[PDB]
Order: structure tokens, then C-alpha cells, then sequence
RNA sequence: GACUCUGGCAUGCUAUUCUUAGAGGGACAAGUGGCGUUCAG
């Protein structure tokens, strides 16, 4: 990745599951990056923020995403409590 | 929903959700949707607990919401009982719709009439619409679905909890996705109740189409 | 004297007891069994065709859908409905007719829905059939103007709105008992016997309890207050994957639901006929079963054949060497 | 002439996707082969691992074809590789050589002790698998050279790997086996995790997401 | 010379014949409402269709739907907004710890 | 060449009437009169 003179040499940072921490391989193609909309906190509109998430495709395949996906927004604050 | 009490669940909705019988789920269950579901009574019928909908509807609200290009959503139902609702939707929205059977290799084989990237996929019946879900895992898509109690959940990564048997209650459920997403881009005050009044998203069915042109 | 298809469908010969026979050309017109229509052609014309005036068209529809027979009724059984109002409104007083129908009353038995009574060959401590009773056994049998309604949803209206309905029997009924199905989730009734999800809901949650009505305008309606009914026994089962293609079967989970076309061969889905006058020179007692085409092959069956396996629970034992296909 | 019909290669036809990384980054697919002529092009070269011919049964009795196994590679990159069955032999080499070019997959390189100048070998003990094949790839020192069988040894110098111990079981006499299986394994170098990636990864948007109003126009 | 191509036949006329009632006579409105409506990737393409369209409405004000008014059927009360609704005891239950405990429309029935 | 792209004029936006270089406009047979199967031309 990184050698000793300092510089990076590596042709890129594969991005890893927000479920897992698994590596998102160049060819997962059932894997999913989703955005979910930031609102504001008076209106209830749509800010132009949005938090995303990644999804790799064995979680998606064991069925197990719409867990991961509903877990990681109660823990960012998008889905209350309950 | 952020705990925020501007989209917090009103009386009228739950109205709406009784009326129609979205809280009627089936008589089985999956267990991957056992966190949705109040109790089973001894009947048999599993109860869907709604305020998990509220927050899985508001959860594809705002998916939805996130995409620049509202063409690049695309909304499917094979079977009739949602055909007329996510038309509607589309003309709500702007989404993409198809209605009737998906032609297999929509999403993946490029060389084709109706072929298409979309860069988000609603589905009605993640058991009937099976295929698209399919295509999904194969092109990245990610997909919301409007789940029943008996609904596998390879490739759905929002599951709406509803009875999605019932005509009313998918085309309720439809229309609330239309709510909630247009007043959450902003073209709709959250005060005002929507002008579109949800009787307009049910399956029309034409027998019940000649019962009504008869009585006129 | 208004008559339905049922009396037509019937072959109710009752022209010569009434004089105001009318109908729908919609409801001759939509018959399709070929008798019935060589049938029409050898009649004496004296019956006239119409239409209502839409008016009462709707007043029907809006007591319709209070009484609960709404989505039962068609929309010609509609029209026979305005017909046959119209017909009492022009030559009757319109005073004598009641509105706003009377409320359900309810009242519960331990006999299970199941119970074969008032089935006509059965007997339970006498009951025969005769030669002499085959004729007479129609239904419950019991002035200037009548129906000829067979359908129990259009006796049920008309004997709630106080209409005196008959039968092929001249004398009209007073006295109106049959079945129908209410949903045990969202408790909507339906007057189809065949359907097996719920309108509404669209569960299949559909039970059956019985009806009775009056001819004075009360409908009283029996449950049955047994426990074997509503218990969920096989009701949770783990589904396969579903599966496309052109012979994929599903396990069938909602009404409108789409499958693909697995038809069987017209050799097979033909029976054997003895009261043919061709029967006897024929070289085999039975028809031949079919072996040789491709729907033999993939074992498509008569979709009311194997109806007792559907009702064993899938979460239990079946033999050890056999395949439910 | 190239008339793009994914939307990916309408970008890339255009200059809003600059390298190929990015393509891998969100594990999209790549379905027109015009893209990996864009981006690597005379980089490409394509070594032809063998060709069998094959008698089809036909109802006319048997009639021949032939079966081609082309590696392609970019050498300090990258590789692919395709089999395809034809009637002659110049369209079975092209299918497979465009089979192969829609495979193209990065692999990582890595260092066998010290990390001073550029990655020559595998980063860590590798495997791939392909029906009863296994070919293990375990990192090697500088200079020490591909050791291996010739047709691995082909597909590893075509990766950009300079240096590699090598180990197979199973039947490596059927080639397409072996092959796919030591593709396997150089697939799986990226997809190992290792400390050197474990910080936590920022989301960048995605090209069909970033250019969406240059799709608008199409 | 100069003709015209295909597609811009095919897009003039769908376009006329669902949305013939908001098109004028004038070039710059028509071309705007089809800018408004069609999903038209190209300027120079949306003029020719402007063109074509401003032809065809032309030449037939000079001289010479079912499916689309049964589908945008709606009534004049919907079903859901009704004075009774029967739940069971179990969904009250639930209602009532969903905070909903104060309705009116609600009808229990117990099961017997 | 009925293939693809594209110029003339901007006192308009962008660091800007005289030089710049990105974007947005403007032109589409659009209008008129004749010949025309009264529509294609
Ligand atoms: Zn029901």
C-alpha cells in the first residue's frame, strides 16, 4: 500500500461494508451505496445533506441488509427509537 | 422520522390504515419480518405494529427524496391490484414506472427495446416482483419493497411492513409514499391535507367499472 | 314477472303464470350455454325488453352497499334490481316499499359450518330420494308482478327492502336460508361461495356462517361457536424461493396473482360418457387416458383434483416414499 | 466508431471518468469493451493460451468448432480473461479476446519484506478455486521471478507480478480450470483485508450520481 | 432541400394527440409547453418539433380517451374515510399502546 | 450525401462595450404569396 519512502502506492482504497466491514470487491455487483435524505428540524424538508451507506452484496444475498440498513439509521439518528 | 414532531404520525393517517387493513398481515411469517409485527391473535393473522411502517415508509421517503433525477427512481408492480397505484406515483413524482410483465434483461441486457439503468427500484411485491430484484442484484441497484409477514428479503434493503394483498391498502400504501415524498421535497405544506384524496391510487377492477358508469 | 338468467338458465317455463315478463337484453344476452339459446328461438314472444330509468339505479346502489351485498351483485343484477323497483313503482304505490334496511342480530351455535344439514340426501337418526322428489327438490320452497332471482345476494335485497320475490315454484318465498363467508380479520361478508380471499383484505381468511331473511325485512345471521375453526394450525409453513419460468407452480398467496399457463391436453380433461347414443359401438367401456403428450409428462393435473392433500398441513408427516409433487 | 449505450460509457466516451479506478471504486459493471480500449489501449496485450477444436453434435451428426482461451493483460495493471466457442477460429479469438477485456479486474501488489520502490509481488498468501483446482500465490523476493506452471506463469506476468511463489492441486490438466483458478486468486488480492486498509472509508459520490444533469442531455 | 426525419414525426404526433387542448398557434409557447412536458434531450431537435407541431395544428384547424377518463376516475367520498370501523380487541391493544388510545371511529368485536 | 458536429449576431452571466474562454441565447422552413393528389413537396 504504502511504502517506506512515504508514498502510496496502490491503484486505489476499495470501500468497505458499513455492515461488516468487509471489502467491497471490484466485481460485487449485488453491493449498494444508498443515500438517505437529511431533513431539517423545523419543516421536515429535504436539506440537500444525506447520509450514505454501504451494503456488500453477501449481506444483501443472506437477506440481511434491511436490518443493517434500519440498525446503522438508529444509530445515526434518522430512525427514532421505537 | 428523527423523533421530530413535524413528522410524527397523525390520527387521520391511522385512520386511513385501519380502514384500508394494512395491520391485517398473513397468516405466515417470515423471520426476517418478526421485528415488525406486534403479535399474532388466535385467529391466526399476524398483527403489523404501524408505527414500525411509519418509520420504514419514512425511511423510503427519504431515499427516494435523495435522488437528483426523479426519473431515475423506478417504481414496479406485475400484478394488478398496484398497476393503477404506481402509475399514479409516477404522475405524482415523476418516478419511472412498469406496470404489467417485466421483460426479463430490462436491467441487464443491453442490447434491447425497454432497457434502463435506474439508480433506485420500488417494488410492490418483493414475492411477485421477484425478477426485478433479481435484476437488482445483478446491476447495484438498491431496492425498497412493501413487505408482507410472508415476504423473503434476498435483495430488499428498505422492507415497508404492509398488507400488500389488499387493493386499498396497496393503493393507500402508494399514496402515502407519494405524500410523504412530495411533502418532504417541499412542493406540498405539511399543514394542508394533500388534494389528491388516496380513493384515486385502487385498482379499478372493470366490473366495478361498469357497476359505477351504470350508477352515474 | 321479472325474470333472471337463473329462471332462463333453468329453463323455467313460466310465461303462462305471469303477463309482466320482462328483462335485460344484457342478461339474455350474456348467456352461454348453447340449449338455453336454441331454447330462446322456440318460445312465444311476449316478454319486453327495457332499461330503468338511472335514477333508481342509483337509490338501489346506495341501499346495496348499506345492506352488505354490494360487491356480491353484478351490475345486470343491478339493472333486474332497478327493473323490477321500477315496475313496482309504476304499477304499485312507491309507499309500500321500505328503506334504511333493519340491523343484523346475532346469535351463535356449537354445530361446526361443515355439518351437512339441509343437504337433501343425507339423514342423521325418514329422508329418502324418490323418483317423486327430484322434481320438488329445488331449494326452501314456500301478486300481479314477481322475480325469478335464484342468486341468494338478490333474494337477500329484495326480501330486506320488502320486494315479494318467487321461485319456479309459482308461490312466492317467504323464507330465505343459505351461507355465506365472512372475513375472520376484517370481518366484510361476501355472498360468493367460491371466492377464497377476502375482498378487502385480500387474505384468505374467508370462513363460513349462515344466513337466514324473512320476508318481513329481518336478517339474522349464525356463527358457530366452535374452537376447530378458527385455529392455526398449518398456517405458518417456510415458502420455497419464488421461482419463474414457464412451470413454476407458487404456493398461490394472493388472488390476482400470475401464473404461468400449464393447460391440460384436451385428450386428458376428457371424461367418459355413457348416456351417449354412440357409447355402446365405442370399443372400450373408458376413454383412453392421455400418455403420449408433453403435459402428461410434467404431471399437470385438474385444478380441483388433489383438494384433500391441500387441506393436510404442510407441517406434519406424510409416507415415507411418496412425492406431493 | 463507438456509440456508447450504457450510461457508464456514455460517460466515459465523454471526459467525466478519468481512470478506471473509479469504475472499480463502486463495483459497477462494465458492459461495452470500447471502455477498456479507452483507458488502456495499446497498454492491452492479449496472449492466446490455446485453442482446442470441438465437435458439436448436430442433428446433421457432427459438425467442428473451436474454443478459444485468451489471456489479456496489462502488464504493472491489470488482466482479464475469456474462452469462447465459434466456427472459425479468428471469431472465436476475437469474441474471447472481447470476453476477456470485459473481465478485467485490478489486482493489488504488494512487498515481500522491506517496502522500497514500487510493489513487485502478491501482498499476502492468495487462493483460487476452480472445480477441484486450487492455485495457491505466496509472496516471493525481489528478483526471484515467476515460478509456476506456464499457463499461471503467462496470466501472472500479464498482472503486472513480477515475483511469485506458486502451488497447485487437483487436475491442472484441463486448462480452463487451471486458468480461471489462478484468475480467482489475483481477484482475491484486493479482496483480502488488511491494517494497511482499515481506515474508515469516506463516500464519494457515485459517477451515475455525480453527473447526473450530463445525463439529463441524453 | 430539407425534410423531415422520423422520430420528429412520431414525437409530434404523440404529442398532439394526448396534449392538443394547451397548444397555440405562436412557435415560442408551443415550443416552451413541449420543453415543459416532453423529455426532449436536444435544443435543436425541441425546434423541430416545435416546427412540425405548429404545422400540424396549423393544417388542422383548417379541417379533420376512454382508458384515460375510467383510470382518472375518483369519487366523491373515498371509501377509507368512513363513520365505523371494526377492529379487534388485539389491534385496540395495540392502538392503545401506540399512544392512539383516544379514538372515536373505532368498533371493537370480540370474537365469538 | 435526407450521416454526425458546427459558424455569422450578442454592448446578456462568468475572471468583460475594443482582445480573451466556459456557459446561456438565437434558426425552427418560422412567416407571406403562388404551384401542388390540397398532403408530401
Ligand atoms: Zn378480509
Amino acid at each position: 500500500m504504502q511504502n517506506d519512502a512515504g508514498e502510496f502506492v496502490d491503484l486505489y482504497v476499495p470501500r468497505k461494508c458499513s455492515a461488516s466491514n468487509r471489502i467491497i470487491g471490484a466485481k460485487d455487483h449485488a453491493s449498494i451505496q444508498m443515500n438517505v435524505a437529511e431533513v431539517d428540524k423545523v419543516t421536515g424538508r429535504f436539506n440537500g445533506q444525506f447520509k450514505t451507506y454501504a451494503i456488500c452484496g453477501a449481506i444483501r444475498r443472506m437477506g440481511e441488509s434491511d436490518d443493517s440498513i434500519l440498525r446503522l439509521a438508529k444509530a445515526d439518528g434518522i430512525v427514532s427509537k421505537n | 422520522s428523527g423523533a421530530l414532531d413535524v413528522l410524527q404520525m397523525k390520527e387521520e393517517d391511522v385512520l386511513k390504515f385501519l380502514a384500508a387493513g394494512t395491520h391485517l398481515g398473513g397468516t405466515n411469517l417470515d423471520f426476517q419480518m418478526e421485528q415488525y409485527i406486534y403479535k399474532r391473535k388466535s385467529d391466526g393473522i399476524y398483527i403489523i405494529n404501524l408505527k414500525r411502517t411509519w418509520e420504514k415508509l419514512l425511511l423510503a421517503a427519504r431515499a427516494i427524496v435523495a435522488i437528483e433525477n426523479p426519473a431515475d427512481v423506478s417504481v414496479i408492480s406485475s400484478r394488478n391490484t398496484g398497476q393503477r397505484a404506481v402509475l399514479k406515483f409516477a404522475a405524482a413524482t415523476g418516478a419511472t414506472p412498469i406496470a404489467g410483465r417485466f421483460t426479463p434483461g430490462t436491467f441487464t441486457n443491453q442490447i434491447q427495446a425497454a432497457f434502463r439503468e435506474p439508480r433506485l427500484l420500488v417494488v410492490t411485491d418483493p414475492r411477485a416482483d421477484h425478477q426485478p430484484l433479481t435484476e437488482a442484484s445483478y446491476v447495484n441497484l438498491p431496492t425498497i419493497a412493501l413487505c408482507n409477514t410472508d415476504s423473503p428479503l434476498r435483495y430488499v434493503d428498505i422492507a415497508i411492513p404492509c398488507n400488500n394483498k389488499g387493493a386499498h391498502s396497496v393503493g393507500l400504501m402508494w399514496w402515502m409514499l407519494a405524500r410523504e415524498v412530495l411533502r418532504m421535497r417541499g412542493t406540498i405544506s405539511r399543514e394542508h391535507p394533500w388534494e389528491v384524496m388516496p380513493d384515486l391510487y385502487f385498482y379499478r377492477d372493470p366490473e366495478e367499472i361498469e357497476k359505477e358508469e351504470q350508477a352515474a | 314477472v321479472v325474470a333472471d338468467a337463473g329462471a332462463f338458465l333453468r329453463h323455467a317455463a313460466l310465461q303462462d303464470i305471469g303477463k309482466n315478463i320482462y328483462t335485460i337484453r344484457e342478461v339474455v344476452t350474456e348467456i352461454r350455454d348453447k340449449a338455453t339459446r336454441r331454447r330462446l328461438a322456440v318460445l312465444p314472444y311476449e316478454l319486453r325488453f327495457k332499461e330503468p330509468l338511472p335514477e333508481y339505479v342509483r337509490l338501489v346502489t346506495e341501499f346495496s352497499k348499506k345492506t352488505g351485498d354490494y360487491p356480491s351483485l353484478s351490475a345486470t343484477d343491478i339493472q333486474v334490481l332497478a327493473l323490477t323497483y321500477q315496475l313496482e313503482a309504476e304499477f304499485v304505490g312507491v309507499s309500500h316499499l321500505k328503506q334504511e334496511p333493519q340491523k343484523v342480530k346475532v346469535s351463535s351455535s356449537i354445530q361446526h359450518p361443515e355439518t351437512p344439514l339441509h343437504i337433501s340426501g343425507f339423514h342423521l337418526p325418514g329422508g329418502w330420494i324418490t323418483p317423486s322428489n327430484i322434481k320438488q327438490i329445488q331449494q326452501e320452497l314456500e301478486v300481479r308482478v314477481g322475480c325469478l332471482t335464484t342468486d341468494f345476494a338478490m333474494q337477500n335485497v329484495l326480501l330486506q327492502m320488502g320486494l315479494h320475490v318467487l321461485a319456479v315454484n309459482g308461490m312466492l318465498i317467504r323464507e330465505a336460508r343459505s351461507y355465506i363467508l365472512r372475513c375472520h380479520g376484517c370481518f366484510k361478508t361476501t355472498s360468493d361461495m367460491s371466492r377464497v380471499f377476502c375482498s378487502h383484505c385480500g387474505n384468505k381468511t374467508l370462513k363460513k356462517v349462515s344466513v337466514t331473511v324473512s320476508d318481513d325485512g329481518t336478517l339474522h345471521m349464525h356463527f358457530s361457536r366452535n374452537p376447530k375453526v378458527l385455529n392455526p394450525r398449518g398456517l405458518r409453513y417456510s415458502l420455497p424461493t419464488p421461482k419463474g419460468g414457464k412451470y413454476a407452480i407458487n404456493p398461490h398467496l394472493t388472488e390476482d396473482q400470475r401464473f404461468p399457463q400449464l393447460r391440460l391436453s384436451q385428450k386428458a380433461r376428457q371424461k367418459t360418457n355413457v348416456f351417449a347414443p354412440d357409447y355402446i359401438a365405442g370399443v372400450s367401456p373408458f376413454v383412453e387416458n392421455d400418455i403420449s403428450s408433453r403435459s402428461a409428462t410434467l404431471q399437470v393435473r385438474d385444478s380441483t383434483l388433489g383438494a384433500g392433500r391441500r387441506r393436510l398441513n404442510p407441517n406434519a408427516s406424510r409416507k415415507k416414499f411418496v412425492k406431493k409433487r | 466508431e463507438w456509440m456508447p449505450v450504457t450510461k457508464l460509457g456514455r460517460l466515459v466516451k465523454d471526459m467525466k471518468i478519468k481512470s478506471l479506478e473509479e469504475i472499480y471504486l463502486f463495483s459497477l459493471p462494465i458492459k461495452e469493451s470500447e471502455i477498456i480500449d479507452f483507458f488502456l489501449g495499446a497498454s492491452l496485450k492479449d496472449e492466446v493460451l490455446k485453442i482446442m477444436p470441438v465437435q458439436k453434435q448436430t442433428r446433421a451428426g457432427q459438425r467442428t468448432r473451436f474454443k478459444a482461451f485468451v489471456a489479456i493483460g496489462d502488464y504493472n495493471g491489470h488482466v482479464g480473461l475469456g474462452v469462447k466457442c465459434s466456427k472459425e477460429v479468428a471469431t472465436a479469438i476475437r469474441g474471447a479476446i472481447i470476453l476477456a477485456k470485459l473481465s478485467i479486474v485490478p489486482v493489488r501488489r504488494g512487498y515481500w519484506g522491506n517496502k522500497i520502490g514500487k510493489p513487485h509481488t502478491v501482498p499476502c498468501k492468495v487462493t483460487g478455486r476452480c472445480g477441484s483446482v486450487l492455485v495457491r500465490l505466496i509472496p516471493a523476493p525481489r528478483g526471484t521471478g515467476i515460478v509456476s506452471a506456464p499457463v499461471p506463469k503467462k496470466l501472472l506476468m500479464m498482472a503486472g507480478i513480477d515475483d511469485c511463489y506458486t502451488s497447485a492441486r487437483g487436475c491442472t490438466a484441463t486448462l480452463g480450470n487451471f486458468a480461471k483458478a489462478t484468475f480467482d486468486a489475483i481477484s482475491k488480492t484486493y479482496s483480502y483485508l488488511t491494517p494497511d486498509l482499515w481506515k474508515e472509508t469516506v463516500f464519494t459520490k457515485s459517477p451515475y450520481q455525480e453527473f447526473t444533469d450530463h445525463l439529463v442531455k441524453t | 432541400g430539407r425534410v423531415r426525419t422520423k422520430t420528429v414525426k412520431k414525437a409530434a404526433r404523440v404529442i398532439i394527440e394526448k396534449y392538443y387542448t394547451r397548444l397555440g398557434n405562436d412557435f415560442h409557447t408551443n415550443k416552451r409547453v413541449c420543453e415543459e412536458i416532453a423529455i426532449i434531450p436536444s435544443k435543436k431537435l425541441r425546434n423541430k418539433i416545435a416546427g412540425y407541431v405548429t404545422h400540424l395544428m396549423k393544417r388542422i384547424q383548417r379541417g379533420p380517451e376512454e382508458r384515460e377518463r375510467r383510470d382518472n376516475y375518483v369519487p366523491e367520498v373515498s371509501a377509507l374515510d368512513q363513520e365505523i370501523i371494526e377492529v379487534d380487541p388485539d389491534t385496540k391493544e395495540m392502538l392503545k399502546l401506540l399512544d392512539f388510545g383516544s379514538l372515536s371511529n373505532l368498533q371493537v368485536t370480540q370474537p365469538t
